[PDB]
């Protein structure tokens, strides 16, 4: 449930995509399914990379070693970019995957 | 004016978990008018408060009171006139959080601002359109002025 | 022009210490003005041993160094002594130095003590400060100790020797008003032999606004100046340096522009 | 073995400047002041005379290392004054503040001897 | 072996009070009453005569 | 162990925990005196955290200065309590014990081993995966 509500997108609440994206924006990801579909396979994919977890990582610890520590370059280009997070993204979901 | 946020605070308590640091106290406050809840870390050596003190608190992005950006450096021997000429005690630091009561359709009615004053931290709940002027990453000034 | 306008009181003034108080200063020239007492008041002391003969149980350098470490009268022939570096003689001269002499043989049963008493100088001006007697060293029957010494100018700041000082007491804020130390527990913290609080309170009352503008010194001398010439030489030689430092700076900026 | 001589603190080698300007490119109207052969004594009195300037905007010195002979004071000053002004004014102020201790400090010792 | 000219922290002398220090001791002072009365004020002054060991007068009885 | 092999030690470590106190401040002159030891100081003076009744620079400020470029740290002190970051004060720490450099700045927390030492995601790691050996080099002088 946790796993669904966090990482699934949803492109059904109309009101809930106002808050988080543009308004050029949530009309695109809300008119066309070609769009909605590559987040839909998104998460699939996403939901696939789960059950792999689980056999690497049996007892659940999510503690491991990588390359690049993504959530602190996140943290730096919203330093860099002076990204406001109240305020609606311009960056397009498909863009994304 | 450049002014973010203006009112007036009482002291609620002063240390309620306890002296934590000699020469700072954590003042728990809240004002009257806009009903703000405020926590300010105050250096209480150079300036004193004791419970149940009134103090005019005002937000202020320049203390030149004419929209022209301080630039953030020490400027001691600039002549302009400042705000803070008005007030007793002056702070400066950097608003490194806002948070609110927002959902994930609904804006948000509360809004907490937490500013930094090079270590000394204050957060400013309250309503959101009280609030509004306060963005993440930007300075601020702290000017208070204890009321009789 | 926004020199300082100090004022001194002397509080005592002996053969040995000068305890005065300077107000009105910066912690900055205060603490100038005792670190020039130590490192940087000429004085006259032994820098040049020549050793003739030694039987005694003390060996060579053994003995220069008790030398070097006997305090001389410098009261006045400091000042006109020339330091031997700049001195345009050869390794020494009466202009630059002073010449000592000592000759002590031991030939009775008694333990001889070889005392400052028998340094000899050729000038009278300078001599050991003691003249009970400095001890250099003892000398049994049938052991001699015949050199020569050479006492030249010299600052504390190059060797302990010719520090002219036996402690310099400096103090400030004797009851903490400014709170430059932090007491942990101000009661168990004995007063200050200044300090103006009573009995019951420990520290005076925090001063937001104040600053170090009274010191109090207690110069002690070892003896080859008056106490109060350590203070004077002090005061004029850091005028020196800082004139010296002037003369300096304006070929500096003369020379780039 | 390896151990300098004792006046090496306080003497120049010949070809030594005892002081040198050297302008700062970081920010307006600063230099660094690198004096040879001196130590706190100078430094800090330097250091403290600028800051009672109001003109002076950064007061500071150093010692770079203690087994070194140096101090780099840097003087920052405002647009209309130098940073050189800035260093003769407050040597002006030190000399004149010396000598009038030492004026005051004879007196001292006159009273106090007389009675 | 033989008592140092000047103090080792402060510089003060007191290769002149060696002698007289024994003096007083012989004289019924105590250590402490003897240090006061040669001026020795400064803990450190006192470590100097306090702490001495007079070593010379043994390497005296060797014959030169 | 793909972390900081040298850290900062005896008497900065001890002396850096109670430089990035909460309540450390710096008078005018003080400030000044520790700039001087800024290699990396780009010769402008901070706004004094505190400006009224007189201009004091916090502890926090200063070391700021040091940290190099815009890196972004979060770790706890020592003596930081289990429950308090369950608590109404989280982000606003009663203790200092919340460690945030965000943007190359100390905004908050008390410095200590565990973010000046040699583990993992130190914000001596941070400086070395971010600004690199050289940078990370002065980093090291500088704290000294
Ligand atoms: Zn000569
Ligand atoms: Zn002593």
């Amino acid at each position: 449930k946790a796993f669904e509500k966090k990482f699934r997108f949803d492109y059904t609440n109309e009101r809930a995509l106002r808050r988080t994206l543009q308004e050029d924006l949530v009309k695109d990801v809300l008119s066309n399914a070609h769009i909605q579909n590559e987040l839909e396979r998104e998460f699939e994919r996403m939901r696939e990379d789960r059950e792999v977890l689980r056999v690497i990582f049996p007892t659940g610890d999510s503690k491991v070693v990588l390359p690049c520590n993504l959530l602190r370059m996140i943290w730096n280009a919203q330093k860099i970019f002076h990204i406001n997070p109240r305020l609606p993204s311009d960056l397009h979901p498909i863009k994304v995957v | 004016a450049g002014i973010l946020f203006e009112d007036i605070f009482d002291v609620k308590d002063i240390d309620p978990e306890g002296k934590k640091f000699d020469r700072v106290s954590r003042l728990h406050c809240e004002s009257e008018s806009f009903k703000m809840d405020l926590i300010l870390d105050v250096n209480i050596q150079i300036y004193p408060v004791d419970l149940g003190d009134k103090f005019r608190l005002v937000i202020a992005s320049t203390l030149y009171e004419d929209g022209t950006l301080d630039d953030g450096e020490y400027n001691p021997t600039d002549d302009r006139p400042s705000r803070a000429d008005q007030f007793e005690y002056v702070m400066y630091g950097k608003v490194y959080r806002i948070e609110g009561d927002e959902t994930s359709t609904e804006a948000a009615t509360r809004l907490s601002a937490y500013v930094s004053y090079g270590g000394l931290l204050m957060r400013l709940q309250g309503d959101a359109n009280n609030l509004h002027g306060f963005e993440v990453d930007s300075r601020v000034y702290l000017l208070m002025k204890k009321l009789a | 022009p926004y020199a300082n306008q100090p004022t001194v009181r002397i509080t005592e003034l002996t053969d040995e210490n000068v305890k005065f108080i300077i107000e009105n200063t910066d912690l900055a020239v205060a603490n100038s003005i005792r670190r020039v007492f130590i490192a940087e008041v000429p004085i006259i002391a032994i820098d040049w041993v020549q050793i003739d003969a030694n039987s005694s149980v003390l060996h060579d350098e053994f003995i220069a160094h008790r030398l070097g470490l006997i305090p001389l009268t410098s009261d006045d022939i400091v000042d006109k002594l020339q330091y031997s570096r700049d001195c345009t003689c050869e390794e020494f001269c009466p202009e630059c130095s002073v010449e000592f002499t000592l000759d002590v043989r031991c030939n009775e049963d008694q333990t001889r003590h070889v005392t400052s008493r028998d340094l000899i100088s050729n000038s009278p001006r300078v001599i050991p400060v003691t003249s009970d007697d400095i001890l250099i060293v003892k000398l049994r029957k049938g052991q001699e100790l015949r050199l020569r010494a050479y006492a030249k100018k010299g600052f504390g700041k190059e060797h302990a020797k010719w520090n002219p000082t036996a402690g310099v007491a400096f103090e400030y804020d004797p009851d903490n008003a400014l709170r430059h130390t932090v007491y942990p527990k101000p009661e168990e913290w004995p007063k200050s032999e200044y300090s103006e609080l009573d009995e019951d309170e420990s520290q005076a009352p925090y001063d937001p606004n104040g600053k170090p503008e009274r010191f109090y010194y207690n110069v002690e001398s070892c003896g080859s100046l008056r106490p109060e010439t350590i203070v004077l030489s002090a005061l004029s030689g850091l005028k020196k340096k800082l004139s010296d430092l002037q003369t300096q700076l304006s070929h500096e900026i003369q020379s780039d522009v | 073995m390896n151990a300098p001589p004792a006046f090496e603190s306080f003497l120049l080698f010949e070809g030594e400047k005892k002081i040198t300007i050297n302008k700062d490119t970081k920010v307006p109207n600063a230099c660094l002041f690198t004096i040879n052969k001196e130590d706190h004594t100078l430094g800090n009195i330097i250091k403290s005379q600028l800051l009672k300037d109001p003109q002076v905007l950064f007061a500071g010195y150093k010692v770079p290392h203690p087994l070194e002979h140096k101090i780099i004071i840097r003087v920052q000053t405002t647009p209309d004054y130098s940073p050189q002004e800035a260093f003769t004014n407050a040597i002006t102020d030190l000399i004149s503040e010396l000598s009038l201790l030492e004026e005051r400090f004879r007196v001292a010792i006159k009273d106090k001897q007389e009675g | 072996m033989i008592i140092p000219v000047r103090c080792f922290t402060c510089g003060k002398i007191v290769g002149n009070k060696w002698e007289a220090y024994l003096g007083l001791l012989q004289a019924e002072y105590t250590e402490g009453d003897a240090l006061d009365a040669l001026g020795l004020k400064r803990y450190c002054c006192r470590r100097m005569l306090l702490a001495h060991v007079d070593l010379i007068e043994k390497l005296l009885n060797y014959a030169p | 162990s793909n972390r900081p092999v040298m850290g900062i030690v005896q008497d900065t470590l001890t002396a850096v925990r109670k430089f990035t106190k909460r309540d450390v401040f710096l008078e005018r002159g003080e400030v000044m005196n520790l700039l001087m030891f800024l290699s990396t100081w780009d010769g402008k003076v901070p706004q004094p955290a505190i400006l009224k009744p007189r201009p004091l620079w916090t502890g926090k400020q200063i070391f700021s200065l040091i940290i190099p470029g815009h890196i972004n740290c979060i770790r706890t002190h020592s003596t930081h309590p289990d429950d308090e970051d369950s608590g109404p004060y989280k982000h606003i720490s009663p203790g200092d014990t919340k460690v945030v450099v965000e943007n190359g700045e100390l905004i908050m927390g008390i410095l200590c081993k565990k973010s000046l030492g040699t583990s993992a995601g130190s914000l001596v790691h941070i400086s070395y995966l971010e600004m690199g050996h050289d940078i990370t080099r002065l980093f090291y002088s500088n704290i000294q």
